């Protein structure tokens, strides 16, 4: 266009770009600040680190960069360069690890009165006090702290634009949900300097997380392997198979505690409940590979050198059998060779002791286990009717 | 109008960038710096860098921009870039990466005076060898070195801040600006100006201005989802002194199973520490040790059971070995009778060599009850000592040894 | 040539680049957009996010560019680095990363009638959301939305590029096929073209091109779904063994072992939205799920085989069910020193009375736990083939929609 | 110095405008000699499909703007200008992963006072290279450097390759150019050919930039060594282990450990393969089908020493020994197989009766569970006879058929020409 | 400083950046590079790629940059940003990830005689063979080669500041030892261009590695479990877990092996002393596995179905056992009539079978005695050699 040619000419023609647009310098550029969220791009946890795509929009008047439209065939708006006009320079305080400034300098929108608009794009790698407590259904709150760096509260004033970041062309990002998302102005005072305020926004987002992936991928997996720890409680000892299923839910546990080590962060702020109660699952399959341990000790125990005590044998065979109603439990020559048969006997005599006090401990043994399978069992049935 | 209009442009007008403010030739730059600390971002141990989000603030006297505030109606102060000005090229010498300057070159602040104020946020990745001697409990003594890339001390005099008339000797840290990093707690925050002596007062690597942070790792999530797992595991091993000698007790399985746990901890702790080979860290000392003394257990359980399912036909019982183990450590008439003979003597034979086996069954029952006795201590005593040692790592009460000086404000 | 270089010289001698073109104010510049795809370099299901390599023809008209060719011996068209001439913002919206501009730059064809066209190259990492219902045996309906980031619908006019003839709007991505590169794992099925307004933003219009992509399964059949079709094979086995063989846990938790590190491996190349599980982690749960419950049954057929009259009673609803009904249904019916003798004598047979009685009650424990053992054979051989089956027959029919609906 | 005064004439005096091409009238051709020099073959990622080399990407042309009489000025025969201040084309790399697609460095150009330039830049070339899978890791790749002038068409521009002279007469440069010494041979990679070729595309118009282009093919063969000793050896070892389990007894009870664990092994390396090669479906890898097959005959191992077991354990008192059976595993398959081969005395008497009936029943008994013994042994020797020779055999046939597989010694298979370095055209 | 600003503008008013700085077109550039070796940021075995930080100290002449100290208030230094002068292109020839040439370009000392000295500091990515054959005990031998890119030795010539690089300010690296490091200048006549010789500079540094990482992380476990191998041996049959440990030490023994493969580059040139050394252990432990189930085998042979050979019966029974010494090992009364007889032949025909079995149980004892002994063999003469 030619008209749009020449105002472009004429506007920049002097025009420095290093000085404040204000009429005196004892005023302040007073710039209207509003974020668009775009996308949450992603929620590093073990960084702490939220790195979102957003538009920072900014609006202010520019004096310098006014003209009457009837002088220039009636053009109301141009778009100019955002690299010729002066710009504030916003910066994200706690930024992580991306740009503390816009980097894209697009175009900026320039009305006839001044006013100047200009939506530049930005990815934001904010810094996120990532608090796993409650994973994986926590609640996630982390800001984006913006302000102008060397200006102060009495150079450039910035106002947030609406009391929330807009989120109308926010898109879903399906791991967390919006659940609130506010900006609040803040003023700073220093002891150095009084008189001059400092100004900033901070813009907050709560966002809830999503946990179907999670417990699918991890919970049920563990939660199934906790309830086999108790199984072996079940398993007769004559079978030689406990010792196989307890050691293999407790490495499966350990890789699974694996899993979780390597999915939060390092922080010691807060003790994970899930990483918690992974550790409770493992002293309880400890306990009881060292119960079945014993258990296994007393069946073989050996009728000849152990002799059952009278404790023992009144605690686990008078009176706990009968408390288990859910059980199946029960509550010349021919001298020699008459000589010969009455050793037969005899050896059939003690053989027939031997295998009576065998059985005793064996019986013990059963009667040790399935106290400590009702007690699994108790424990399950509680856990299921109050949490489900 | 805007009155720093023909102020800036006054003072930007005949001023060469490329020139040191040097007002005679023996003048020399009294360049001064401050760090603040805004967030310790992360210490990557594998790759040995500190990650670090800290403004620094630099100060100087250029003699060219200088204005009497009375001819520009009281103007004592302005903002010009920092693509326009002379700087002192203060650059972390020490950075892992290429990136040398400041990630933001924000505007620097110019009084009548000539005072230039410069203070650009960086985000910092430095170098921090780590020491692994006492991993998990461990504290690093990571350090920041800025030195001017371009001039040397007979141009630039780096200096430390001086606030209210004293030396800032250490790395400021506003409590508004500031998030603890959680995994790290920061003790000591020292800083001081460094000579290197091999270098005369040219070569640009005379002087330099170093800031230490002396960072206690904090082990409460380690110890938790490390520590107490490979612990809880490495104590099964005593178990199989309880299991019996024979087929269906799983001694060897219990025991290869344990080895292999702590093989699969050995390289999960491989993964959290870096690849230095100056030292072994303490969980993976821990870890050799357990390891060797599971191996010890898996020999001790394949004698045990060697000795306990010996029979008569493969070896013979000796009275001193066994006096050791248990004395001290712990015409059809004629062919029925004949028949009924051969029955009987076959009969107390084979109850002879039950008894045999029996007795070989006790002596292996007797071994496996005194090496447990020495496994239990032999691992109690290893996994005491280690992890008391490891408690016992302080950090230093002061931030260098020699100096009796807190450097705290 | 030197003529070109005088016609340069008057073309630019106060062209700004930094103006739209506009011959009277108000008029809008009509641009065309088109995109070619080289090559759909990836679609990371990781990070939501496809890289494709595209040449994106933009074309619009300079009424400033204009000049006779007789007048310059007939130069009709020329090539002009497009840093020089004003060209459109046309971006990227939707990209993942911060790349909005094009990668290469491309000098700009200005004919002598003011028609710029521009051909730049371009390596896109465009966000696209993932469907992982169906997963892998899933289409992928990826966009890639190219609007100008500058201009309004009150300044420029998106349109849709012209074939290379010229006659005919080319309302699709164009596959150039002699310089194209099939990616190997997606097949493009439908690749349409589509403007997009908003109702409540009329200053909105962009070009949307769609990606109806197949994902081939191959090789995640290959490597996830027949190996575990194997560890439920053994897990069905498991009750064929005998009880006394000693090795059932074995088997068992082997295949729970197993199908466990299966789904912890495949969980890295699954995205991890919560939208919904996809058909292979389901068929995972579902296997691991069945092997848990062969485990349980597997101790609990131990237990029976292993009970002694000296330690358990058999109850008569045991007896009732499992000796009698089932067995028909699942076919797997079954002088001092004479005194002193005598005395030996008599009582050796009433030892051997008794332990004939106690080991015919041991073997009915033991055909009690065998005919369980079968039953649950037969019961789970049909629920994993029926739920494999199902899982796949259904994970199979699923296709890309013959209409793009765009 | 005189080359300051001849560079301030040809750049300032006569106004030089790098924009335009050197040409005297605009209907005349600029023609770009290309050649291609792999200084290193940095590496090729199967997962990520690329090619990364490291090349100096040559190019020749001619300016008649930069043209001198070298008598006037001192004899100066060559000139070096930065590449920013004289006209150069730009041929881009049209087919590489990121978005690098000019060279990394911007060399100086060497003109000569006949006008003709030269540009010798290196660059790291991060191409494209699909990656047929079919034969790993005995496969042999053929990759692909296509460089396409997109700022002209061919009719303002011709690409070409770059011409050397030997007897006289000019022969075009039809292969990449490797130096015998200044190249290291690549650890994994070898190349077998390097043909370079000027392709035209006749369905497409000269006024469009996509008419022609110059494409440096790189036919490399792998090395099998590494994965034959790390990966195959290990798998084949542990694969006949299973075979090898059928020899042990059922008494033992570690038949179905013995087979299980190699069938875990057996899914690990297949794991540990698929983590190693692109995710594409075009075909099953070679070593991913022996996987496959091994893997099946394990678990067919695994379920038949389960029917050995179930076998072995049998009783009379839940099975019944048929007739057919019998005679069918032990009398006609251990032949075929060749395996080996008063009233006191009235109740004392009733007494010894019944317990010589017990006995009888006892060894009756324990004969026909001998006989179930003996049907086992009968089964799983024919399992190992039928199993143990198709698992060699199909070892074999595999990985002699990958064996064979050789690139196929002239590129371009219509094309009779070598394109070798020591026989030109 | 006003004297300072005036004397660059004065030298920079008509200066070419460019010219070469020769009084003379014929005249060569005499330019001394050093390199200064900062640290050793990482050497990445499988690609092959060692990553340095250096400094690329570099002299040289420009006569047109001279001035006189007494015209310019006795300045005798100053510093000017590089772009604004004429550089020389060094560029390094094996670069593999990084930048070919100098990219941060930082200022540059100028004398008033015309010297300048250019120090920049850059990220050296180049090319390293890696010779595996002693990991991880190995050293490495790579090199820098630096080289002026578009001018011939008769333009531009490069000479070496000192014959070694400056490792005065070498951070230690903690993994890797500086045994040694020299640097060459090598003359390249091509058969292109005779008249013209071609410089470069090769910087070659001996890398010797600390093993202490894989030493702890991978040759002690692999010890560990090859040591469990004999264990198998030792076991008696009885037990029922021969093949679980044997089972288990091999499938730890190959994880190691792949664990170890996936440590070092996928180069088929040479076979690493500590693969092949794995690949013998699972070798052996194979074999082990082997002859332990023939050892089961023989154990369970049932005296029905197997008569033991007489060549099996004259060395297994009166061979081997007299040569091992350390080890210990060595009406109606008719009916029961013939009842009774029934039971004594019964059970001399069941101590007959026993007596058979226990010979088969003899004979496997004695054998995987005797692997025990090659076991123990082995073991000793391998850490009397090692040793
Ligand atoms: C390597 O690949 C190139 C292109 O990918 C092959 O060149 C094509 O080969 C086919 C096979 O006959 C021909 O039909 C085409 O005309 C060729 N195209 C071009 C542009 O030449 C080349 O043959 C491959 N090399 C080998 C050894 O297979």
């Amino acid at each position: 266009s030619e008209h749009e040619t020449r105002l472009v000419a004429n506007l920049l023609e002097n025009y420095n770009k290093v000085i404040r647009p204000v009429e005196h310098h004892t005023h302040f550029v007073d710039i209207t600040v509003g974020l668009q969220l775009i996308q949450l791009i992603s929620v590093d946890e073990v960084n702490q680190i939220v790195e979102t795509n957003v538009r920072l929009r900014q609006q202010w008047i520019d004096v310098r960069l006014r003209w009457n439209p009837a002088d220039y065939g009636g053009i109301k708006k141009i778009r100019l360069p955002s690299d010729d006009v002066w710009l504030p320079d916003l910066v994200l305080y706690n930024n992580a690890d991306g740009d503390f400034a816009i980097v894209h300098m697009t175009k900026l929108l320039l009305d006839y009165t001044g006013k100047i608009m200009w939506t530049p794009p930005a990815i934001f790698k904010s810094y996120c006090e990532i608090i796993v407590t409650h994973f994986p259904f926590d609640q996630q709150n982390c800001t984006m702290k913006l302000g102008i760096w060397t200006y102060d509260g009495t150079k450039v004033s910035i106002s947030p634009e609406s009391d929330r970041p807009d989120l109308s062309t926010f898109m879903e990002s399906g791991e967390w949900v919006m659940k609130d998302y506010r900006g609040w102005k803040h003023w700073v005072y220093y002891t150095c300097c009084p008189d001059t305020p400092y100004l900033d926004i901070t813009y907050h987002f709560i966002m809830q997380r999503i946990p179907l992936y999670f417990v699918v991928n991890v919970i049920i997996p563990c939660l199934l392997f906790s309830f086999l720890t108790g199984l072996v409680f079940y398993l007769p000892t004559d079978s030689g198979e406990k010792m196989t299923l307890s050691i293999s839910v407790l490495l499966s546990l350990t890789v699974f505690l694996l899993v979780i080590v390597e999915l939060i962060p390092s922080t010691s702020s807060a003790v994970p409940l899930i990483g918690k109660y992974m550790l409770f699952t493992m002293i309880f399959v400890i306990s009881s590979i060292i119960i079945t341990v014993v258990v296994i000790n007393t069946h073989h125990r050996s009728p000849s050198t152990h002799t059952m005590p009278q404790w023992v044998r009144k605690i686990f065979i008078d009176t706990i059998p009968n408390v288990m109603f859910f059980s199946t439990m029960k509550r010349p020559d021919v001298k020699s060779a008459i000589e010969g048969v009455k050793y037969i006997a005899e050896h059939m005599k003690s053989d027939e002791e031997s295998s009576n006090a065998a059985e005793e401990w064996k019986y013990v043994a059963m009667v040790i286990d399935h106290i400590l399978l009702c007690v699994f069992m108790l424990i399950c049935i509680i856990g299921t009717v109050s949490v489900f | 109008e805007n009155e720093e209009g023909r102020l800036i442009e006054k003072l930007l007008g005949d001023y060469d960038k490329r020139i040191i403010p040097a007002k005679t030739l023996d003048h020399i730059i009294d360049v001064t710096l401050k760090l603040t600390l805004t967030n310790l971002i992360s210490l990557n141990e594998k790759e040995e860098a500190l990650t670090t989000n800290v403004w620094i603030e630099i100060q100087w006297n250029d003699y060219r921009l200088s204005w009497n505030t009375s001819e520009y109606e009281g103007i004592d102060l302005v903002r010009i870039p920092s693509e326009l000005l002379w700087l002192p090229d203060v650059v972390l010498e020490n950075n892992v990466d290429g990136q040398f300057e400041v990630a933001y070159y924000a505007n620097v602040l110019v009084y009548n005076d000539g005072s230039m104020y410069w203070l650009p946020p960086a985000i910092y990745r430095s170098t921090c060898p780590i020491a692994v001697t006492y991993f998990p409990f461990d504290w690093q003594n990571c350090s920041l070195v800025f030195r001017s890339q371009t001039y040397n001390a007979h141009e630039v005099n780096l200096q430390l801040s001086a606030e209210e008339g004293e030396a800032v000797e250490w790395i400021h840290i506003d409590p508004e600006d500031f998030t603890e990093n959680g995994e790290w707690t920061i003790r000591h925050r020292p800083a001081k100006k460094n000579y290197n002596w091999q270098l005369t007062k040219d070569d640009t690597d005379f002087q330099e201005i170093i800031f230490f942070l002396i960072i206690q790792r904090k082990p409460l999530f380690y110890i938790i989802n490390i520590i107490a797992p490979c612990v809880l595991i490495s104590s099964l091993v005593v178990l199989v002194y309880f299991l019996p000698a024979q087929a269906g007790g799983q001694k060897c399985t219990l025991s290869i199973s344990v080895l292999l746990a702590q093989t699969i901890f050995l390289f999960l702790i491989a993964q959290k520490v870096p690849e230095t080979s100056l030292n072994v860290p303490l969980i993976g000392k821990y870890l050799i040790f357990v390891m060797f003394v599971s191996m010890l257990i898996v020999m001790n359980c394949v004698i045990v059971l060697n000795v306990s399912l010996r029979t008569p036909n493969t070896h013979s019982l000796s009275e001193k070995i066994k006096h050791l183990f248990l004395g001290f450590l712990p015409p059809e008439i004629k062919s029925c009778v004949e028949a009924c003979n051969f029955i009987a003597k076959s009969t107390k034979e084979q109850n002879d060599s039950g008894s045999e086996n029996e007795n070989w069954v006790l002596i292996g029952k007797v071994i496996d009850k005194a090496c447990f006795w020495i496994a239990l201590l032999l691992f109690s005593i290893g996994t005491l000592a280690i992890f008391l040692t490891g408690h016992f790592n302080q950090v230093p009460e002061f931030p260098f040894p020699g100096d009796p000086r807190k450097y705290v404000p | 040539s030197v003529m070109e270089d005088t016609l340069l010289s008057v073309l630019f001698e106060t062209y700004n680049p930094k103006v739209r073109p506009a011959q009277t104010v108000g008029d809008k510049v009509t641009v065309r957009v088109g995109l070619t795809l080289t090559n759909l370099l990836i679609l990371n299901e990781k990070i939501e996010e496809m890289t494709t390599n595209v040449f994106l023809n933009l074309a619009w008209t300079d009424y400033r560019l204009q000049w006779d060719p007789a007048a310059y011996e007939g130069i009709k068209d020329l090539r002009i680095p497009s840093s020089d001439v004003w060209q459109p913002d046309i971006v990227l919206m939707n990209n993942n990363d911060g790349s909005f501009e094009i990668t290469l730059h491309v000098n700009v064809l200005v004919q002598h009638t003011g028609a710029v066209s521009w051909q730049p190259s371009a390596i896109y990492r465009s966000s696209c959301t993932i469907k992982v219902m169906y997963f892998p045996f899933d289409w992928q309906n990826c966009t890639m939305v190219f609007k100008s980031y500058t201009y309004d619908t009150s300044e420029v006019t998106l349109q849709h590029a012209l074939d290379a003839k010229g006659e005919r709007e080319v309302k699709e991505i164009v596959i150039n096929k002699d310089a194209f590169t099939e990616n190997g794992q997606w097949s493009i099925e439908h690749k349409p073209s589509r403007k997009n307004w908003r109702s409540d933003d009329p200053s909105y219009e962009d070009v949307t091109f769609y990606l109806i992509i197949q994902r081939k399964p191959l090789f995640y059949i290959v490597y996830t779904i027949i190996p575990c079709i194997l560890i439920s094979i053994l897990a069905i086995l498991v009750f064929y063994l005998p009880p006394d063989a000693g090795e059932k846990m074995s088997l068992s938790i082997s295949a729970l072992l197993a199908v466990t590190v299966f789904l912890l491996l495949l969980a890295d190349k699954v995205p991890e939205t919560s939208l919904s599980v996809p058909i292979i982690i389901r068929y995972l749960m579902f296997i691991m799920i069945l092997v848990a419950f062969s485990v349980i049954l597997s101790v609990v057929v131990l237990n029976l085989h292993h009970r002694s009259p000296n330690t358990h009673t058999m109850p008569n609803w045991i007896r009732q069910i499992f000796i009698e009904t089932l067995p028909p249904f699942l076919w797997i019916q079954r002088p001092q020193d004479l005194k002193e003798a005598v005395e030996a004598i008599k009582y050796i047979a009433e030892q051997l009375e008794s332990a004939s009685e106690f080991d015919d009650l041991k073997k009915d424990w033991q055909y009690v736990a065998m005919v369980a053992d079968r039953l649950f054979l037969y019961v789970f051989f049909v629920i994993c083939s029926i739920g494999t089956f199902s899982i796949f027959l259904d994970a199979s029919h699923n296709v890309p929609p013959d209409n793009p609906f765009a | 110095n005189e080359e300051e005064r001849l560079i301030n004439d040809l750049l300032i005096v006569n106004k030089y405008n790098k924009h335009v091409r050197p040409v005297k009238h605009n209907n005349e051709v600029v023609n770009i000699a290309l050649s291609l020099t792999l200084s290193n073959l940095i590496s090729l990622k199967e997962t990520d499909e690329t090619l990364t080399s490291n090349v100096w990407m040559d190019h020749a042309w001619y300016d008649h703007r930069l043209t001198w009489n070298a008598s006037e000025y001192s004899d100066i025969s060559i000139l070096r200008l930065p590449p920013e201040l004289v006209w150069i084309p730009d041929i881009v790399l049209q087919n590489n992963n990121d978005g690098q697609y000019h060279v990394a460095y911007f060399c100086n150009v060497l003109v000569r006072p006949n006008g003709y330039v030269t540009w010798l830049p290196p660059a790291i070339f991060r191409s494209s290279c699909p990656i047929n899978v079919l034969y790993f890791p005995f496969d042999w790749q053929n990759c692909s450097l296509k460089f396409t002038a997109l700022n002209y068409d061919a009719n303002e521009i011709t690409m070409d390759l770059m011409t050397d002279t030997i007897d006289g007469k000019d022969y075009p440069i039809e292969w990449i150019i490797i130096d015998p010494e200044a190249f290291t041979e690549n650890g994994e990679w070898e190349i077998i050919h390097k043909p370079a070729k000027k392709n035209i595309y006749p369905d497409k118009f000269p006024n469009g930039t996509n008419y022609q282009d110059v494409t440096f093919y790189l036919i490399i063969r792998r090395k099998p060594l590494f994965y034959v000793i790390n990966f195959i050896t290990p798998c084949v070892l542990i694969s006949f282990l299973a075979s090898l389990a059928f020899y042990l007894p059922a008494e033992s009870g570690e038949k179905m450990s013995t087979a299980i664990s190699v069938l875990l092994a057996q899914a690990v390396f297949l794991l540990l393969t698929s983590q190693r090669l692109p995710e594409t479906a075009l075909a099953v890898p070679l070593i991913g089908k022996y996987l496959m097959f091994i893997m099946s005959l394990v678990t067919g191992v695994i379920v038949n020493c389960g029917i050995v077991l179930n076998f072995h354990f049998r009783t009379p008192s839940t099975h019944v020994l048929s007739t057919r059976v019998k005679q069918i595993f032990l009398e006609k398959l251990p032949r075929i197989l060749h395996m080996s081969r008063h009233d006191e005395i009235k109740s004392g008497i009733d007494s010894t009766n019944y317990i010589v009936k017990q006995i009888k029943e006892k060894n009756a008994y324990d004969e026909e569970v001998g006989n179930w013994n003996l049907v086992g042994q009968t089964i799983d020797r024919l399992s190992m006879f039928i199993i143990t020779p198709v698992m060699v055999l199909g070892t074999i046939f595999i990985f002699v058929m990958g064996n064979f597989n050789h690139p196929p010694a002239k590129p371009f298979e219509g094309d009779p020409f070598d394109y070798s370095s020591d026989h030109p055209r």
